[PDB]
């Protein structure tokens, strides 16, 4: 039923191997420069990948901020209340952004927020303000 | 014939 | 086993009739199924009783007597199938006490051609069944090829050298009768590679593997595949061994190639992720200066310029988090390379040092059939295989000559005669015959029937050198060119001193190419004088035929003086080379099956043949021309015994062509 | 001539 195990035989092989004196030789040899030709063009781009790890030399050591180190308020102050409405100018409505941009208000607060002064900060306008980028 | 092997 | 043990050792089903059975009681096997039982064991019975005792003629009346009842009860069967066992050799045959001195006078002449085992087996019955037979041999010696080498206390075989296995083998029950020295062969064969050096179990067992695995790899080509035909000619078993093995190449680079065709894959995923985190910190590097500025802004400050550095800050640490994100990827993607390369498939199928060693393998299975194997068919090469022997192969330890010589004892041979011409026509037969010593001579042969014994390789001859009249119907001599027919060579080399291992009967030889594989590539140690035999297979075979003796003996020292030591290797006293091929009186060494050809040939080899009538329009007459021989067996090519059941067998057949058959009336 | 049987 089956070859023996390890052992590859297609019907499409035998037939391709077959078909002339010399063919086999030449689907041999054809794989021969398939390999030579693959095996360095894989060094080609080694030394690519290794130049391109070279620009990136030194990583992003000194530009890495103090840390975001400050404890959550349910307390909303007129500062941050401001805050709030120029994030909704610069990110719209990522209100994880404009919460981190806070830095002590929960995501749940912003969208909070958004609801409550929608009115009176007239936020529907500078979302669209916002839109228009 | 096969038998012969060795 | 005991009476079905009986059929086995006498090759016949133990609970069922076979074909030549049905043949000759056509009444008890369409009769009822009792019947067939009782036949049966008669059967089964009278042949353990000859084969109990096998130095002995066993007669009607000394098996009627060891019969029981209800067995006993019909002599008439007891008759009939006693009759039939001994007509076709199944019980006294060989060489055996008489009980009954032959008959006091011979119906029918038969002459027979060659007193090869064959030739000798089917004289010994015919005799047997008292009709007067005479052999003719070209050679100086009976046996044909089965040859010993005797001079001094030095015996080897140029001819058949093995018995293959006394289970179910005729030559079990002659090797009771005459004295056979029957060693085993202990089949535990170390290789030698061509500068001397022993090959590492590691190597030996694992190459050995890869033989036996391409060889069923060749039959799923044969039988699934149905690779058979390739562009009107038929494939050989050589040349599907080299698809097999170049698919198994090609598997290697197919697997080499996916896997770099993997590691360029992982090749660029990296280099995207690179520009994207060379691009990255790019914006880093700026959107950290723009934050730098803003944090210069000394408090107190008006809102927009408090979320102008509050916003940066959110802006550069969320694209430091993507960096330190594209820089775990990059690692992972980093290792995985180490990983690829650390590690590849496959380098290569089979090195030098492999190949050579699986080419002595070929060597030996060159060396099996007595043909290069890109000759053998490739789907019936092995069709004789079901009918191996079983138990282990032995070696005449004092030569297989004493066979031949043995039956040969008691019969008119004519030893150097050559028959030049066989004629057979519907009243007669005439032998034309020279003396192979004065040539011009001439010597004529009357008979009623012809056994034809010649090797195949003679019946093959261009020119003939045996000449047919009338000439044989296309069928036969289609039969004749289809068939294969071999050639294997021996070097007896003959020492006076030990300098092998004594306890291991046979070591082999690895040739440096496989143009040369099958040149002296194995040893032989199995007689009692300190004797070395070595074969050339293959190739080898016929090209060394035309080389020197002692060229042909330099290269078995050299390879010796390689495995043994410089100094070990002494001269032979004694060497003897067989040129089978070049030899008139068997041109090759034994049938193969041939590429073209199938295990049916054999059969139209055995079949007999009826000459045309004399007057026109006269009856169809009886049949003329008869062959036996190692070519004319489908079940047992090649062999010793293989000849002997069809000498068995022809004798069968003509004494019923010209005694009539009692048994089945 | 031959030592063969
Ligand atoms: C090297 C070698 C090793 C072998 N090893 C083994 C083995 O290990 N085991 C095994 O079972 N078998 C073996 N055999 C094969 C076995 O010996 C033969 O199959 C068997 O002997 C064949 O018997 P035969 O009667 O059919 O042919 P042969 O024995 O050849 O009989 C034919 C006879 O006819 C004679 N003759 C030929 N032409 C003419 C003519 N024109 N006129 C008159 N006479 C003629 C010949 O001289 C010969 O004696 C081996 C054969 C060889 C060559």
């Amino acid at each position: 039923r089956k070859p023996p195990k390890g052992m590859f035989l297609s019907q499409e092989d035998v037939e391709a191997v077959s078909a002339n004196a010399t063919a086999a030789t030449t689907v041999l040899r054809q794989l021969d420069m398939e390999l030579v030709s693959v095996k360095r063009q894989i060094q080609n781009i080694k030394q690519t990948n290794s130049a391109l790890k070279e620009k990136l030399d030194g990583g992003i050591e000194p530009y890495r901020l103090p840390e975001v180190i400050q404890k959550c308020n349910a307390r909303w102050t007129t500062e941050e209340q401001l805050l709030a409405v120029q994030a909704i100018r610069k990110y719209g409505r990522d209100f994880q952004a404009i919460s981190d941009v806070i830095g002590n208000k929960s995501v749940v607060q912003v969208k909070n927020f958004f609801v409550n002064y929608r009115r009176r900060f007239n936020i529907d306008e500078v979302l669209q303000e916002w839109e228009a980028e | 014939p096969l038998s012969f092997l060795v | 086993s005991g009476v079905e043990g009986a059929a086995f050792q006498s090759r016949l089903p133990h609970d069922r009739m076979t074909s030549q059975e049905a043949a000759c009681f056509p009444d008890i096997i369409s009769g009822p199924q009792q019947t067939q039982k009782v036949f049966l064991f008669i059967r089964n019975r009278t042949l353990q009783l000859w084969l109990d005792n096998p130095k002995i003629q066993l007669t009607f009346e000394a098996t009627l007597q060891q019969l029981e009842a209800p067995y006993n009860s019909d002599t008439v069967l007891v008759h009939r199938v006693h009759s039939y066992l001994e007509r076709h050799g199944l019980i006294n045959f060989g060489i055996y006490k008489r009980i009954k001195p032959l008959p006091t006078k011979k119906t029918g002449k038969v002459i027979i051609i060659g007193s090869g085992v064959s030739g000798l087996a089917a004289a010994r019955q015919l005799q047997s069944f008292g009709m007067d037979v005479t052999l003719l041999e070209a050679r100086d010696r009976v046996g044909g090829r089965v040859a010993t080498f005797r001079k001094g206390n030095y015996v080897a075989d140029l001819g058949a050298m093995v018995v293959t296995g006394l289970g179910g083998n005729p030559m079990a029950v002659v090797s009771k009768q005459v004295n056979m020295e029957l060693a085993k062969i202990k089949q535990k064969c170390p290789l030698y590679e061509a500068n001397g050096q022993a090959v590492p179990k590691e190597k030996d067992e694992m190459v050995e593997q890869e033989f036996n695995r391409l060889l069923e790899a060749t039959s799923y080509l044969s039988h699934q595949l149905d690779f058979n035909v390739l562009n009107n000619k038929p494939v050989s078993l050589g040349q599907a061994l080299e698809v097999v093995i170049q698919l198994q190449e090609k598997h290697v680079k197919d697997e080499q190639i996916e896997h770099w065709k993997k590691i360029v894959k992982t090749q660029e995923e990296l280099k995207e992720l690179l520009n994207k985190m060379v691009n990255l910190k790019e914006k880093i590097k700026e959107l950290h200066q723009q934050y730098k500025e803003a944090s210069e802004v000394k408090p107190p400050r008006d809102i927009t310029a408090e979320f102008l550095v509050k916003s940066k800050h959110r802006d550069l640490t969320a694209l430091c988090k993507e960096y330190d994100e594209l820089a775990e990827t990059q690692g992972k993607l980093e290792e995985k390379l180490q990983e690829l390369e650390a590690n590849p498939p496959s380098d290569v199928y089979l090195s030098s040092r492999d190949r050579q060693i699986l080419d002595w393998h070929f060597a030996n299975l060159e060396f099996a059939n007595a043909t290069p194997l890109s000759t053998l068919s490739l789907k019936h090469w092995d069709q004789d295989d079901d009918f191996e022997f079983t138990g282990s192969h032995l070696t005449v330890r004092n030569g297989y000559s004493c066979v031949p010589v043995a039956l040969a004892e008691g019969l008119d041979i004519k030893l150097n005669t050559a028959v030049r011409q066989v004629r057979y026509t519907a009243s007669g037969c005439e032998v034309i015959a020279v003396n192979t010593r004065s040539t011009s001579q001439t010597f004529i042969y009357k008979c009623d029937a012809v056994l034809c014994t010649l090797p195949l390789g003679v019946l093959k001859q261009q020119p003939p050198a045996v000449q047919f009249v009338p000439p044989l119907p296309e069928w036969k001599t289609s039969a004749v060119q289809r068939m294969g027919f071999g050639n294997l060579n021996k070097v007896v080399l003959c020492f006076d001193r030990v300098f092998w291992d004594p306890s291991v009967n046979l070591f082999g030889h690895v040739g440096s190419t496989t143009a040369s594989r099958g040149e002296l590539f194995l040893f032989w140690n199995l007689y009692k004088a300190p004797i070395l035999l070595a074969l050339v297979a293959g190739e080898a075979a016929g090209i060394m035929e035309n080389i020197s003796d002692d060229v042909i003996v330099g290269r078995c020292l050299a390879i010796l003086k390689g495995i043994f030591g410089s100094s070990a290797v002494p001269q032979p006293k004694e060497t003897v080379v067989s040129r089978w091929r070049a030899d008139p009186w068997a041109r090759g060494s034994y049938s193969y099956v041939a590429a073209g050809s199938s295990g049916n040939d054999y059969d139209l080899m055995a079949q007999p043949i009826t000459p045309g009538p004399s007057i026109p329009g006269a009856p169809q007459p009886i049949p003329r021309l008869f062959f036996a021989g190692e070519h004319t067996i489908r079940n047992y090519p090649a062999t010793v015994h293989g000849a002997l059941l069809s000498g068995l067998r022809e004798a069968g057949r003509i004494a019923d062509q010209f005694l009539g058959a009692m048994y089945t009336l």
